[PDB]
């Protein structure tokens, strides 16, 4: 989900 | 009433204003930054930036470079469904975990439109404390997903  | 018809997904505006505030944030500091340039605003705190995160924190799992995009991309996308589903299944009053769904199905869809149309992640927000430490660049999509989660589990106390 997120960036990383 | 127009209101009962819908059920619960009159909340999806919410995670459609989410996407496309994430994806004007994007697009202004791409156009307007270089990569890795830092507008100071709090001098020790925080500054904007331009960072390409291409999922590089899970580089551990394979000796290849480019998976990420992909396994994460799916990730959202399957996600994103269970979280459709799970947003219709409410009820009126349920309004805590129609906004938690909504925050967090609006932060994935924008990163899952990065991976799909450029191969990384847009991040602009650098907040640190001096030389000392410097937090990893996010955006607003990582923001709503981040409010999502803790709405979440402060509903199961
Ligand atoms: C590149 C930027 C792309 C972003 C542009 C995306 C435009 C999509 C917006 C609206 C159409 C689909 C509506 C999605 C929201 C559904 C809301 C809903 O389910 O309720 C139905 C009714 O409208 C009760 O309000
Ligand atoms: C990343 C930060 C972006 C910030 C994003 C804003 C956060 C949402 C705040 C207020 C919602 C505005 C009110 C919109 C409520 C519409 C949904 C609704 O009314 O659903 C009714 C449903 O039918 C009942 O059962
Ligand atoms: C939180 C809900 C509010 C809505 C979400 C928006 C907030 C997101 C933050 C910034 C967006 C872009 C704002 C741009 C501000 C920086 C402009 C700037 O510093 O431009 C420097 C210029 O290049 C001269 O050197
Ligand atoms: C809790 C809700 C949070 C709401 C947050 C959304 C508010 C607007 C977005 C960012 C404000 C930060 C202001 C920083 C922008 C000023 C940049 C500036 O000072 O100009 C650039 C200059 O060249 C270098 O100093
Ligand atoms: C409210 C708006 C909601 C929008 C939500 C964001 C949707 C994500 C964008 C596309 C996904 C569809 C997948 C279709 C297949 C894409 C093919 C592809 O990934 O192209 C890769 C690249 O162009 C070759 O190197
Ligand atoms: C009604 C719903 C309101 C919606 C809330 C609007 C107010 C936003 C308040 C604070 C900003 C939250 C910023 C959260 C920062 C999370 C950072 C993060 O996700 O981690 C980055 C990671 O290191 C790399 O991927």
């Amino acid at each position: 989900l997120i960036s990383t | 009433p127009d209101v009962d018809r819908f059920g619960r997904l009159p909340w999806l505006w919410i995670t459609v204003l989410v996407f496309v505030l994430d994806q004007v944030s994007k697009a202004f500091f791409q156009a307007e930054l270089s990569m890795y340039q830092q507008i100071v605003v709090i001098p020790d705190l925080f500054s904007w930036t331009l960072a390409y995160n291409t999922g590089a924190a899970f580089s551990f799992l394979a000796d290849s470079s480019g998976w990420q995009r992909w396994l994460f991309a799916l990730i959202a996308i399957v996600v994103s469904a269970s979280l459709v589903v799970w947003l219709k299944r409410l009820k009126k009053g349920e309004t805590w975990l129609a906004i938690a769904l909504a925050l967090v199905l609006g932060g994935a869809l924008g990163n899952l439109y990065d991976r799909m149309v450029l191969g990384h992640v847009v991040d602009f927000i650098l907040v640190h404390w001096q030389n000392r430490w410097y937090f990893p660049a996010f955006n607003l999509a990582d923001s709503a997903i981040t409010v999502g989660a803790v709405m979440l589990a402060l509903d199961m106390f």
